[PDB]
């Protein structure tokens, strides 16, 4: 019984998580009064990964709800899928971060991450074996980086030899949603690089644009943003509550993409996305998604593969498939584009089918890579922290919750001590 | 080009090994070191740039303690009042020769005795009133990625060694959190603050000998000088510092023969992690001090991240790597030698 | 009567032991509930063979196998599938998580705490046993599992039984093709350790297979129940003397003496050459010398590389249906006459012969045909030694960069493990080089 327990941690995670609970439920046939009605015997095989069961066959999610306010939490309770959630898991505060990151670490996280070890504790020592934790959260508010992160190390501390998979939204090049994205974003690479096994970094423009081109919506809301997000953290959990001809997990996948233990930011992407009239003028197969997924246009990540190289890739198909066609298409790909592939490592590509798809789609798929375009993410960053930083700007805010200039001339080296690495498989040279 | 110089030492039968005729496994051509099993099937070859043959007292090409020193060491003691760092590790396990090479005895002293006599004997004829030497020194350990000081007295309970922190001066670099940087005048005061750092540190019984280190050990020495070039005004301007370390690595274990679960296993998996990363480091530097551009995994082990400062760079490494010559313990030496040979290539 | 024990592991040693039961409770008339509605009509024999099943007072017939996956997704299937009935419930799932594809959690870290477990169930099995003649191992070259629990199992199982055959069987890993990055150093540590207990590895591929149920079956997209079906019916080959009667009896310390002459040359590969489905039943006759000219075809073997780049050493045709050995010795005749076929110098005679009358069986599903007479060539061949060297080269550069290993390391596995299951790759090219050269 491999199980996760899922923590989400500001107004980002409470959004996505409000959306993955929706998914998970209808993907195992839960209602909003955690009963049973689905049709299907499989779902209550392996359905203790991420639910946990009650009295009248109830099943109630392991969420832990940390978000520093009270309106996100208010806002899940009044909402759909809300009376399943255990209420002692509702942890909350009053005047959060302020879109600080020293609050929600030092501050105002201090005074609540024992409170939310107190469910960690509760719901992992209730398990008969954990696989890891899963942290969805922001980059670029305060609460999501702050006590997301002290949270990561307490866990790493605590439970060392277990997964901490995180979903993380990344600040966006073109334009931002707070003016201190960069200081937080660097901050929060400086406690996830050291305290993570497999981060999947998430861009808000890259779904914008998603949207636009391919799904041919005009007016996406971020439940829109946040419906293929909920997509790719499923698909990473389906051979772990699903039958398949080829399984993977967690470890065998982080075992796969991280060579070094530092390169563990990923591209995510998830296929057959198509608009609604579009659907009935192309077939589902598997050249189609290996197409789809290996494009640029439906990365979520905001960089180019093509100004990169792809170290390792990895696929988690769903549906009834042919392997030769899935091993034929990665060769293909891999031919076709050695250009974009690393050549000291001979297969880059791994391999996963499940035997059950989605509610409505013959088979799925879904998509993970590590590249070193992901630099550029990093290099923007650190050119704008260092600019803010050579001027001391906003830095009355972090000082004044009891911080040095120390943490920051750190984390700024360690980004581009990351940078390094990535940019060393990088160059177009030949054996 | 030698920016990093690897030398491997066989040590002589012990009296029970004698008593036992145990059969040699290790040979010499002068320069390299061939291993030929109890079988004679398969024959491994090994060239290093500096080979110290010490099982014998008669062989052409014997190496005692001060062959060692005055192939090893001395040039980083004459490395270090140029201004520049200097770091010497040692590599081996248990029974290998590693405090007889380091150390030593009474009798026969190693290299901490005869640098630390060296030194203060040359600061005995550069000082003048212009010129002046001041050294300083720590002694603190690695347990499972995590820093603790040894020249201080426990609390007086069950457990407490301290955790400390690394963190990087953006001028200076990396460093430690708390570290005791006392002063030293002679070998007198080392010789106590390391008799009483030894005896803090950690060493578990597993199925081997009762005594193992579980624990990598740093031992520096900042040496600072003064010189006036005397022009009216302020005096004693220049300052330059240089770190000697001498670190004291511990034994690969591999876990499959030495059955262990618990706290055991996840000292073994740190000594080796940590290992690991000090080896592709040691190859990534020679490799980009012969004409590449290359990245350093420095930020994947607290030693090679506090030492990088006196790894890299103007920097010179030294490395001893101690062996067994007997067929009892063998896939040790084999490890050992291929180990230095990654260092060296 | 003789026993033979089969240990399945991983997705594939356990996915491709659902075939071989598919096929052999329908050869010998057991339905998935273990009874046997074939003793109504002769009321005694042994149409039960305690070869594979294991006979109640009851009338209910249980395999001797041992299903071990260090996960439950694959021995619950069967827990919840149509051959729930038939297993004894000791199938060990254990399995809290699996090897991440690691040797080094198979091995020590994760393959202790249910080893104990596998070599007790294993004892029991061989307790029930009077004439106990050997073990066959299905697991995979590439996985964490089928890498490192079969080395500790066989290491302890050499411990243990000792002089006892111990057959492999494994999924080679491809060339071109394959499902994870740590395919390389998984084989490599492998063979380290089961090239010192390991008696014969049969070796497949299923970038081989896949070519074959393309040209041969029609079949442009197919599956793994496709495949294992075909190795179900090369066991139902090896394993035919044993329950069936016939004319040149194979029994199975045979393959340990005709195939390996020295005892780590045993990599030896496999086929079936009738592969074809029941449209091109017709317009063929499938004679004897059709097939062996077949079975020596490069394209039709279940693994890739080509038996032109080397020279064979030693060969094994196991016949089953109506064979009369005047067309094996022609067949026979005919290779020796072809000179694309070269054999060793020190070996002139070079082939062995297996003929029984049982034919093969048919199961519904399938796509394979219904055949009066089938032929499986087991070859040794020196051909293996660049497929050897193309692993090799695959370790050579990974390594040289400590790509991967922390995985390992973190599990309780030393550098210097490595470098030593390198070298005694070197020194196995070296010996299929020194097996090449011609006398003088
Ligand atoms: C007949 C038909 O094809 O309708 C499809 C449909 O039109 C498409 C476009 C669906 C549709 O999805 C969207 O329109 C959409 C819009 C914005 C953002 C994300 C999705 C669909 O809504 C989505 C929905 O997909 C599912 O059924 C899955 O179960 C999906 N559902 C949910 O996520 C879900 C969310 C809340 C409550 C219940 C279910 C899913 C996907 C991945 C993992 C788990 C579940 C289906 C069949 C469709 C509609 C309904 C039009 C697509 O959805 C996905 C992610 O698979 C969008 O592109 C795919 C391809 C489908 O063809
Ligand atoms: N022929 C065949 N090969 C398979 C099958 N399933 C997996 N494989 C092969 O097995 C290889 C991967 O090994 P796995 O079996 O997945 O590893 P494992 O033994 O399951 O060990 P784990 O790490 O625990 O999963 C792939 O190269 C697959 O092609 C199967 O049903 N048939
Ligand atoms: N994809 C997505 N991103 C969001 C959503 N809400 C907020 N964000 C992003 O998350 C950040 C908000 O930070 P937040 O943690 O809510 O600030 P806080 O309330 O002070 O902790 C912004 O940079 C947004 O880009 C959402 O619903 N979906
Ligand atoms: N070159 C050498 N000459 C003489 N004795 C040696 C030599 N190398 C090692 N020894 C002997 O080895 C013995 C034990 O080894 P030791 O120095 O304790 O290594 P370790 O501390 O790693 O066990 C010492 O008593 C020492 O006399
Ligand atoms: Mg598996």
């Amino acid at each position: 019984m491999r199980e996760i327990v899922h923590i989400q941690a500001g107004q980002c995670g409470n959004q996505i998580g409000a959306k993955f609970w929706e998914v998970i439920s209808d993907e195992h046939g839960i209602d909003p009064t955690g009963s049973y009605h689905g049709d299907s015997d499989l779902q209550l095989e392996r359905i203790n990964v991420y639910y946990n069961e009650a009295t009248g066959n109830k099943y109630v999610p392991r969420a832990i709800l940390v978000d520093l306010e009270p309106g996100t939490m208010d806002s899940v309770r009044s909402g759909p899928f809300g009376q399943i959630f255990r209420p002692d898991n509702f942890v909350f505060g009053q005047s959060g971060a302020g879109n600080n990151w020293a609050k929600g670490h030092y501050t105002e996280g201090a005074e609540l991450v024992d409170s939310v070890l107190d469910v960690v504790r509760k719901e992992s020592e209730s398990c008969d074996c954990l696989q890891g934790f899963q942290l969805t959260h922001s980059l670029g508010g305060g609460t999501g980086s702050g006590m997301g992160t002290l949270l990561i190390s307490k866990i790493r501390e605590e439970y060392p030899d277990r997964i901490m998979n995180t979903f993380s939204v990344m600040p966006s090049p073109k334009v931002s949603d707070t003016v201190v994205e960069p200081y937080n974003a660097t901050l929060s690479v400086h406690q996830l690089v050291e305290n993570t096994d497999e981060t999947y970094c998430i861009d808000n423009e890259a779904l914008y644009d998603i949207c636009f081109r391919t799904l041919k919506l005009t007016t996406p809301t971020y439940g829109d943003l946040n419906h293929l997000v909920s997509a790719t953290m499923s698909g990473v959990t389906t051979c772990l509550r699903f039958p398949g001809q080829l399984n993977a997990d967690l470890r065998k996948l982080a075992v796969n993409m991280v060579p070094f233990p530092r390169l563990h930011f990923f591209m995510p992407g998830f296929a057959p996305l198509t608009s609604r009239g579009s659907q009935q003028y192309r077939a589902l197969t598997v050249p189609e998604l290996t197409q789809q997924m290996f494009d640029s246009k439906n990365m979520m990540a905001a960089c180019d593969p093509r100004h990169g190289r792809y170290l390792t890739v990895a696929a988690i198909f769903r549906g009834r498939m042919s392997m030769k066609e899935v091993d034929e298409q990665m060769l293909n790909v891999q031919n076709k584009n050695s250009s974009y592939f690393v050549e000291w490592i001979p297969n880059n590509v791994k391999t996963a089918v499940c035997d059950i798809p989605p509610r409505g789609l013959k088979m799925s798929a879904t998509f993970i890579g590590n590249s070193t375009a992901i630099q550029e993410l990093f290099k923007r960053i650190s050119e704008q922290f260092t600019a803010m930083f050579r001027r001391k700007a906003f830095l009355h805010w972090y000082t004044g919750e009891g911080m040095d200039e120390m943490e920051f001339t750190e984390a700024e080296s360690n980004m581009n001590d990351l940078v390094s690495e990535y940019q060393q498989y990088q160059d177009a040279t030949a054996d | 080009n030698s920016q990093v110089t690897v030398a491997v030492r066989v040590r002589p039968f012990s009296k029970r090994e004698k008593t036992e005729k145990a059969s040699q496994v290790v040979f010499t051509n002068g320069e390299e070191i061939t291993v030929e099993h109890p079988d004679m099937k398969q024959v491994y070859s090994f060239i290093y740039d500096v080979s110290f043959w010490s099982f014998d007292e008669c062989h052409p090409g014997y190496a005692s303690q001060t062959t060692v020193y005055e192939t090893l060491a001395a040039p980083l003691l004459d490395r270090a009042f140029e201004g520049y760092n200097t770091c010497l590790f040692a590599y081996g396990q248990t029974g290998s020769g590693k405090s007889y090479t380091m150390m030593g005895l009474n009798e026969e002293p190693g290299i901490i005795p005869r640098f630390c006599e060296d030194l203060f004997a040359q600061i005995a004829k550069k000082q003048t009133s212009e010129v002046s030497y001041h050294l300083e020194m720590s002694f603190f350990e690695v347990y499972n990625e995590k820093i603790h000081d040894l020249l201080v007295c426990k609390g007086e309970n069950g457990q407490r060694k301290q955790p400390l922190r690394a963190r990087e001066h953006p001028v200076s670099g990396p460093y430690v959190e708390g570290l005791s940087m006392n002063v030293v005048s002679s070998y007198s005061d080392i010789q106590s603050w390391l008799e009483l750092g030894n005896k803090q540190r950690a060493t578990a019984a597993t199925g081997m000998n009762d005594k193992s280190s579980r624990s990598h050990s740093v031992f520096t020495l900042v040496m600072t000088q003064t010189k006036t070039e005397v022009v009216e005004g302020e005096e004693h301007d220049h300052r330059i510092t240089s770190r000697i370390n001498l670190v004291d690595l511990a034994g690969s274990e591999r876990c499959s023969t030495a059955h262990s679960s618990g706290q055991r296993l996840k000292e073994g998996v740190s000594i080796n992690k940590s290992l690991l990363t000090l080896g592709k480091v040691i190859s990534a530097l020679s490799e980009q001090a012969n004409g590449k551009r290359v990245f350093i995994p420095y930020r994947e082990s607290t030693l090679t991240w506090l030492l990088k400062e006196s790894l890299g760079g103007n920097s010179k490494t030294a490395m001893i790597a101690t062996v067994s010559p007997a067929a009892s313990n063998i896939e040790e030496t084999l490890s050992t030698l291929r180990y230095a040979t990654q260092a060296r290539l | 009567m003789r026993e033979c024990i089969s240990i399945h592991v991983g997705q594939a040693g356990v996915q491709i032991g659902n075939a071989c039961w598919e096929l052999y409770c329908l050869e010998h008339g057991i339905q998935p509930d273990g009874q046997m509605p074939s003793d109504k009509t002769i009321g005694g024999g042994d149409d039960s063979f305690n070869t594979f099943f294991s006979e109640t007072g009851a009338g209910k017939h249980v395999p001797r196998a041992v299903f071990v996956d260090l996960e439950p997704t694959v021995i619950d299937e069967v827990r919840t599938g149509t051959y729930r009935q038939l297993f004894h419930p000791e199938q060990l799932i254990t399995g809290k998580e699996d090897a991440a594809n690691n040797y080094a959690r198979g091995h020590y870290t994760i393959g202790k705490e249910i080893i104990d477990l596998v070599l007790d169930r294993i004892r029991k099995l061989a307790d029930q046993c009077t004439g106990l003649q050997g073990f066959l191992v299905f697991h995979s070259f590439g996985g964490g599992t089928g890498s490192g629990f079969t080395s500790l199992l066989m290491e302890r199982l050499s411990v243990d039984y000792g002089k006892k055959s111990k057959l492999e069987f494994s999924i080679y890993p491809a060339p071109q093709v394959s499902t994870a990055v740590v395919e390389p150093y998984n084989s490599i540590l492998t063979t380290h350790t089961t090239l010192e207990h390991s008696d014969c590895a049969f070796m497949v591929d299923n970038e081989a297979i896949y070519d074959i149920c393309r040209r041969n079956l029609d079949i442009e997209r197919p599956t793994y129940t496709n495949l294992n079906r075909l190795i179900s019916q090369i066991v139902s080959s090896i394993t035919a003397s044993l329950r069936f009667d016939g004319a040149l009896n194979v029994d199975l310390t045979e393959f340990q003496t005709n195939l390996v002459p020295y005892p780590r040359i045993h990599f030896p590969l496999a086929t079936y050459a009738p592969v074809i489905s029941a449209e091109k039943a017709y317009h063929e006759q499938l004679s004897v010398a059709e097939i062996t000219n077949a079975c020596f075809e490069p394209a039709n073997q279940m693994v890739k590389c080509d038996p032109r780049h080397g020279k064979y050493m030693a060969c094994c045709l196991l016949y089953r249906g109506d064979v009369v050995p005047k067309d094996v010795n022609a067949a026979i005749a005919t290779i020796k006459t072809k000179r694309s076929i070269q054999f060793v110098d020190w070996c002139p005679t070079g082939f062995k012969v297996g003929i029984n009358y049982q034919p093969p069986t048919v199961v519904p599903g399938g796509d394979l045909a219904k055949v009066q007479r089938a032929v499986c060539m087991l070859s040794n061949t020196t051909a293996i030694a660049e497929a050897w060297a193309r692993l090799d080269h695959k370790f050579d550069l990974m390594y040289a960069k400590r790509a991967f290993v922390h995985w390992y390391v973190g599990e309780g596995m030393e550098e210097g493990e490595f470098s030593e299951a390198r070298e005694d790759m070197a020194a196995l090219e070296k010996d299929y080089e020194e097996v090449g050269v011609d006398s003088v």
